[PDB]
């Protein structure tokens, strides 16, 4: 029954949402440390905000001098990795978040590296002050954690067995992927879309999306993975939509071919720019696929949002039909 | 005609089955009668025990007597080695320089490896007694664990075993205390507690990982077997081994004058190896290694390198000789091209994978003695001073760069005169080797 187990793996750059998509799929159908992770994600988010408040090359003003004491407090607790969760510091962080300077720094967070969930996590401070509420499914899927070792997850659907292979995206872990390049039914490629504007934290020069696209070119053209027909799940679509609707940043900041690009004919409340952005990233992946196509691997782009559920289930149903087709070796 | 064909086919099959045990040769022969990866014949095995040997005084005897007599004594000692080993349910894996290792119960489960330990003690005392009639002392390293067995490459396949346990055994033998065994806990817990053993080594090896040293159908079958012969052993040696005079003449040898030797190594592979729970037991790592070696062999067969003959592969180390078959110094140019092509091949497989691998290359020139050292198992081999000179030039080299002996050519430029490495025989300052220009 080796074939009957549809084993498939996700490959992509760091913070592309693969672990989140695994968690969302798991809760869609098949603790104290989790709450700790919520708190720690909040801590690092606010820490990075206030560190880049001053470390940023263009200085940003502070709303009120009275919060300079809290800024010094957070600077003192910056180098400290101790797991401190005092209500006083929660009140301090609440005071900072209502300052216009901190909000402006968050809006200017595109210059440095910051976790994506921060904003949402920055609205959970009032209820995380109590530290007693049970986290919701949205809260669980908003949690941020790193993945280094490759992970396998059981799966069952329509009375058949699937296997999830979630691997790391950091360059240090890119050597481990060959450990699972064999006998895999399909590849579920996941690339963070809204992270087009970010850059990698491994080098601090190259864009996260550019690095992801180069990794996709490597994976698709790999001389050992030529009969597996990768399936594309571009995550991060909701943040991409809100970012383009914001208007502060656009794809032309990094890819003027988008400015030359025009909307395709396969368009599906909406706006032209967001639709053509998602379609353009899909079309760039498809261009890399077809230009390196060999007649055996086929790319089926499908737009995904990990935090969403209806989108998750719809795209997962489409992909499950695709995997059911490919299983028979048509 | 049918009887004659059956007899000759049986003889040829037995010549193969001298090496390459049944459980893998069956899979190969099944594959010949009719893939995202190059395919590999490794199977996991448990409850295996690894012995090791190494002449500690080979540097104290290689210089004294010539290569021919040294080969004579090495052949007689290794013939005793192999016979006494086959007496005690032990099968040689390979012979490399002076090293010699065997496993316990690989084709089928078996234990009681201490019998082979006392057997090794008796054999070693016999060898030293024969030699006295020069320091030829040797160290015993035995470790128990689980291994992966199989063959790699598309030319000169040999039975080989890879694991972390065999690495521990290699380190145990490399420890020292000649004439005494390394009987680390993995063997004490397995064998028994009634055996009298000491406290173990004080400190000789690097304190790392805490080793705790304490008619048409018959014709088709004949064609398949002939193909496998041609893919295992050299043509003339295979012809000599097919007919009589396999055992009547113990040593088959010949000395050659204008010979070159090349060694290449991949030090970083020990980095990439990892025996976790997801990748079965590192089988994917050995798949990558088999891909590398297959690329090297596929590069070998091309028309641009005809006078170079692959001999053996020690781990990720490639040994290739030149001048053995005379049919001028263009063959050393061919060896240099071989090294350059190997470097480009490993860089290509670097870029195809997602890690970094580098090659250490050492070339030497001189006169060698080439022959077969094992009558029961056909293992073509080389010996001589230049052999260990090349081995040291490879081991005492810098990764990603090619080291060269005294310059005897000018076609493609070299660089790096100021090395003056101490070596092991004497100090010798000779340049290094880059590409064509
Ligand atoms: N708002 C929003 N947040 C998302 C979305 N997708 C993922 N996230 C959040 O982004 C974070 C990063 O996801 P994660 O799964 O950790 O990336 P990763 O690729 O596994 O990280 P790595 O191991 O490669 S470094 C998660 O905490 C998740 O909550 C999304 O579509 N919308
Ligand atoms: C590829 C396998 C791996 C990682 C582990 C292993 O068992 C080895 O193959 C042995 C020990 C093993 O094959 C026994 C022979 C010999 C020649 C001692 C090998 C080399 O030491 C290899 O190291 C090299 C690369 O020289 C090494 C150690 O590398
Ligand atoms: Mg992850």
């Amino acid at each position: 029954v080796y074939r009957a187990t549809h084993r498939l793996l996700l490959l992509g750059a760091g913070e592309s949402g693969k672990s989140t998509i695994v968690k969302q799929m798991r809760i869609l159908h098949v603790k104290a440390t989790k709450v700790q992770d919520i708190k720690n994600n909040l801590k690092e988010a606010i820490e990075t905000i206030v560190a880049a408040m001053s470390n940023l090359v263009p200085p940003v003003e502070l709303a009120n001098p009275e919060n300079q004491f809290r800024v010094d407090y957070i600077l003192s607790v910056m180098n400290v990795p101790d797991f401190d969760f005092p209500p006083e510091f929660y009140e301090h962080a609440k005071a900072l978040w209502e300052d216009e300077g901190v909000r402006a720094c968050y809006e200017r967070s595109n210059e440095y590296q910051l976790i994506d969930c921060a904003q949402y996590f920055l609205d959970k401070i009032d209820v995380i002050k109590q530290d007693d509420y049970v986290p919701s499914d949205q809260d669980l899927l908003r949690c941020r954690v790193l993945t280094s070792g490759i992970f396998e997850t059981k799966f069952q659907v329509d009375k058949v067995n699937f296997h999830m292979f979630d691997v790391g995206g950091q360059r240090d872990e890119r050597r481990k992927w060959i450990q699972c390049f064999n006998d895999v039914t399909a590849i579920i490629f996941v690339v963070a879309s809204s992270s087009y504007n970010m850059v990698i934290r491994e080098d601090n020069q190259t864009n996260r999306l550019q690095e992801a696209l180069n990794l996709f070119k490597s994976i698709w053209n790999n001389r050992w993975l030529r009969t597996i027909s990768v399936i594309l799940f571009l995550n991060k679509q909701d943040l991409l939509a809100e970012k383009v609707l914001a208007g502060k940043s656009k794809i032309e900041d990094y890819f003027p071919e988008f400015a030359r690009y025009t909307t395709p004919e396969d368009a599906t409340g909406e706006d032209p720019r967001v639709t053509r952005a998602k379609y353009f990233i899909r079309d760039e992946f498809l261009r890399i696929s077809t230009a390196s196509g060999d007649g055996r691997h086929y790319c089926y782009p499908h737009f995904t949002c990990a935090v969403d559920t209806e989108n998750i289930r719809r795209v997962f149903n489409d992909c499950r039909d695709i995997i059911q087709r490919m299983h028979l070796r048509q | 005609a049918r009887l004659r064909l059956e007899t000759e086919n049986q003889r040829q099959e037995r010549l193969v089955l001298s090496v390459l045990p049944r459980f893998v040769v069956l899979e190969m022969i099944n594959d010949m009668t009719n893939h995202q990866f190059h395919r590999i014949y490794i199977h996991r095995y448990e409850n295996v025990s690894i012995l090791f040997a190494d002449v500690k005084g080979f540097t104290n005897l290689s210089t004294t007597l010539s290569a021919q007599e040294l080969v004579r004594m090495l052949n007689e000692l290794f013939a005793r080695f192999d016979r006494l080993a086959h007496e005690h349910h032990c099968l040689r894996i390979k012979i490399l320089g002076d090293c010699y290792y065997c496993v316990s119960g690989l084709p089928e489960p078996r234990q009681d490896h201490a019998h082979c330990c006392v057997e090794m003690g008796l054999s070693m005392i016999k060898t030293i007694r024969y030699v006295r009639s020069h320091d030829v002392d040797m160290r015993i390293g035995i470790h128990s664990g689980s291994v992966l067995c199989g063959v790699l490459g598309l030319r000169k396949w040999q039975f080989d075993v890879w694991s972390w346990d065999v690495d521990i055994a290699n380190k145990l033998e490399s420890g020292g205390i000649p004439g005494r065994i390394h009987i680390s806990k993995a063997t004490l817990d397995c064998l028994n507690g009634d055996y009298n053993v000491e406290e173990g080594h004080g400190k000789e090896r690097n304190e790392f990982l805490r080793k705790h040293n304490i008619i048409n159908e018959m014709k088709e079958l004949r064609e398949h077997n002939e193909n496998m012969l041609r893919n295992i052993l050299p043509s003339h040696v295979a012809r000599h081994f097919l007919e009589k005079d396999r055992d009547n003449e113990e040593l088959y040898s010949q000395s050659y004058d204008a010979v070159g030797v090349m060694f290449a190594s991949i030090p970083g592979f020990a980095d990439f190896y990892s025996q976790t729970e997801m990748n079965n037991q590192g089988v994917e790592c050995l798949r990558l290694l088999n891909e590398i070696i297959a690329d090297f062999d596929e590069l070998l067969g091309e028309d641009r390198f005809q006078d170079i003959e692959k001999i053996k592969t020690i781990g990720s180390t490639y040994m290739a000789v030149s001048g053995l078959s005379p049919e001028k110094w263009g063959h050393l140019c061919a060896l240099a091209d071989f090294s350059l092509a190997l470097t480009e091949s490993i860089q290509e497989i670097n870029k195809h994978s997602f890690n970094n691998f580098e090659l250490r290359i050492g070339i030497s020139h001189g006169s060698v003695v080439a022959g077969v050292i094992g009558a029961k198992k056909p293992q073509y081999d080389i010996w001589g001073k230049t052999v260990n000179l090349a081995s040291r030039m490879d081991s005492t080299g810098v990764s990603g760069r090619i080291q060269v002996p005294e310059e005897t050519y000018l076609i493609l430029k070299d660089q790096g005169f100021a090395f003056d490495y101490r070596g092991e025989i004497y100090v010798k300052g000779i340049s290094e080797q880059e590409g064509k220009i």
